[PDB]
């Protein structure tokens, strides 16, 4: 039992650990697909503005 | 014959380009010195775990 449950500690600890790793990892997912789409976006401006630029060009 | 006509253009172009100057001027005095910044952001991707602070 003290076995079981000191492997589940870990196992669990562990856990909050990778499940944090994971969160955090995540929240740089959507930290990063924020950064991508206000980059792309801004891309994607700088490229209407572009196409503008070049149309007022 | 062509005096005023020589004057009034001188005197026209002067016109324009001491309008040129002195908002040349202003836009010399300091160019890349009123320059941009940086604005660095991390978003908490270098989090490593627990926190002394309580949020958490």
């Amino acid at each position: 039992l003290d076995k079981y449950s000191e492997a589940l500690k870990d196992a669990q600890e562990k856990l909050e650990l990778a499940e944090k790793k994971a969160t955090d990892a995540e929240a740089d997912v959507a930290s990063l697909n924020r950064r991508i789409q206000l980059v792309e976006e801004e891309l994607d401006r700088a490229q209407e503005r572009l196409a503008t630029a070049l149309q007022k060009l | 014959m062509q005096a005023l006509l020589g004057a009034r253009a001188k005197e026209s172009l002067d016109l324009r380009a001491h309008l040129k100057q002195v908002k040349k001027e202003d836009t010399e005095k300091e160019n890349r010195e009123v320059g941009d910044w940086r604005k660095n952001i991390d978003a908490l991707s270098g989090m490593e775990g627990r926190k002394k602070k309580f949020e958490s």
